[PDB]
């Protein structure tokens, strides 16, 4: 599951976009997670598209089947981590690669 | 409350075997699939294998075929896992996280099992 | 608390009840045959012990296996459907006077479906043969496990 | 672990797997009528998790509501009963392939049947009409609510 | 590991409010029904009530009728019991003990709720 | 539901019997429970006759409806305790008054 941004840096308050492709259809049987230097990575939403509770409004996810997505609406200072996306839809699950987003 | 934690972090020489346990609290432990993912310093995320809790079913990664075993304790609610070879290459960050979705009961109706990692363990570092 | 009510898995089992209930004739969501409905509904999830009314659900947001369930709209009104694999089992409540579905001698499998509003108003209905239970108000108990989507 | 799986009680949930289930066309245990049966069948607690192989079970010990099972002796076959409040709902493994019971059009309710050797043999019974799901070895799955006692 | 745990003894005035809480850890808090159990140190047990951590309803004792209050709280997996009038004679120690059999999903249809006593709380002294 | 007896002595090593009335039908659903002075009560048997896992075989239960009985084959010091029985049939829940066996 190539991750195509593997570090993109903007200016704190821009729109962020993190794109996952995957090698077969796997539908919604994916999800978001953020990771700090340390720390176990956190979850943002659930499927393609469903927020976590306590997670602010600015996480949100899209996609489907194939092609996923991850938007960021504001890029507050808490967003300096790695995101990842993982499927769980075959019995190997497997990780994307990881994106590191600096201001 | 839902938690897993795990053991204390470690040091190996090359060659020798790695016990870690994830201690389950706050729900059913028999009724959720749980999984062991490592965390190399550097790279990415490594899932290894996947457990039952409830029948010991277990399904291992290509990579550590020969050298994983995991198992369950249902009167302690622990999982556990186990690396064999141990080269240096195994220094990671081995992490216990809660499958969801497909809980235990279906059977193979519901073994491609589906849903996201609730809680993920603290974490264990072990260094070879 | 893992995965919420309104969230839905092949493999869940859901217990529902629908107080004083009602005989419809003639029910659209299941092509025109008779169905059992009660508007104080309640879902739970045996396994997982969750509940909710059915009431109390805003339905376009549930989802079954990640996707938005297979919605249908017959003369201005939605019904939901939550398919369930094999026939859905049903009863009166307290006693053991037992019910069955309008496929009762075929392979096909039964699947729940919900009327809703829009609002805080919602109806749970069950497949039904004829008034095997009475014509209503009459509390029965419904047992079934959810299957996969609609193809 | 509160209750045991081998103690049952009233509004229990039950899921059932008969590997490679064969077809009798006449059971004595429910009157004379066709049944789908598995020597390697296993009992599913589902709100509560435990589960046992029905070979691994000794049936003169399973208790329903404080009381032991109601059991029927057939030309030298001892046959276990366990009531449910409705019809058992099964299914052919991993397919939307629905079955039925041979009271589909009745009020009566289903029950679990088990024949037990006194040692490690064990066959689990379900109520059928015909070859609905084929003549066998299928995988099939059912699912059940217990019920009371029979009077 | 299922256990209930009690929160420490506590010593009261004749009238006040006695709040007695009892966490639960090791299975489905909402699966199981509750109960309260009253010990003078010399007379024998005396059952006060019950509660459905689902749905949060209660059937109390006749002598303990405007008395009592039963609540439960989901979040953290407590029960808690609070006595008001609180006279000299409400000198005991209070039981939290699970119920088992009947588990809170059936409602009405298993609601005789018949189970014996699966742990007993440690107890709490109250004196007034 | 009374407790026939209220207080028996026996040698070391003799049979107890105790024995409960119920004040209607209540089938199996007593529990015979034993209490040392500081202690919850720690449970005997489930059921009319149900062994609980641990405890030794000496103790065995029995009696169905209404009259129930707790037998005890030896009398080991450590049953210096006092035993109850408690129905759980019908919404209030009753013990039986108590028995207290010495050595």
């Amino acid at each position: 599951m190539p991750q195509v941004p593997v570090s993109l840096s903007a200016s704190v308050g821009d729109r962020v976009t993190i794109t996952c492709q995957a090698s077969q259809d796997i539908g919604n049987y994916l999800t978001w997670s953020q990771q700090k230097p340390g720390k176990a990575p956190k979850l943002l939403i659930y499927d393609a598209s469903n927020l976590q509770t306590g997670v602010p409004s600015r996480f949100s996810g899209s996609g489907s089947g194939t092609y996923f997505t991850l938007t960021i609406s504001s890029l507050q200072p808490e967003d300096i981590a790695t995101y990842y996306c993982q499927q769980y839809d075959n019995v190997p699950i497997t990780f994307g690669g990881g994106t590191e987003v600096e201001i | 409350q839902v938690q897993l934690v795990q053991s204390g972090a470690e040091v190996k020489k090359p060659g020798a075997s790695v016990k870690v346990a994830c201690k389950a609290s706050g729900y059913n432990f028999i009724h959720y699939y749980l999984h062991w993912v490592r965390q190399a310093p550097g790279q990415g995320l490594e899932w290894m294998g996947i457990i039952n809790p409830s029948v010991g079913r277990t399904t291992y990664a290509q990579k550590f075929q020969g050298r994983v075993t995991m198992t369950r304790d249902t009167s302690t609610s622990t999982v556990y896992m186990e690396l064999s070879s141990l080269r240096s290459e195994d220094t990671a960050v081995y992490y216990c996280a809660r499958d969801v979705g497909g809980m235990t009961y279906c059977g193979d109706e519901c073994f491609p099992p589906r849903g996201w990692f609730d809680p993920w363990g603290q974490g264990t570092l072990v260094t070879v | 608390p893992a995965r919420p009510i309104t969230n839905w898995r092949s493999g869940d089992v859901v217990w529902v009840t629908l107080p004083s209930a009602e005989y419809a004739q003639s029910q659209s969501a299941m092509g025109s045959h008779p169905a059992y409905w009660s508007e104080e509904a309640t879902i739970i999830n045996v396994a997982t012990g969750q509940r909710a009314a059915v009431s109390s659900i805003k339905w376009d947001q549930v989802t079954l296996n990640g996707k938005a369930l297979h919605k249908e709209t017959h003369s201005g009104l939605v019904y939901y459907q939550l398919p369930l694999m094999g026939k859905i089992n049903f009863w009166q409540q307290g006693t053991t006077k037992a019910g069955y579905t309008y496929n009762y001698n075929t392979t096909d499998s039964d699947s729940l479906w919900v009327w809703w509003d829009g609002g805080s108003k919602a109806y749970l209905y069950i497949s039904t043969y004829t008034t095997m239970l009475g014509a209503g108000p009459v509390n029965i108990t419904g047992l079934g496990a959810v299957g996969p989507n609609p193809v």
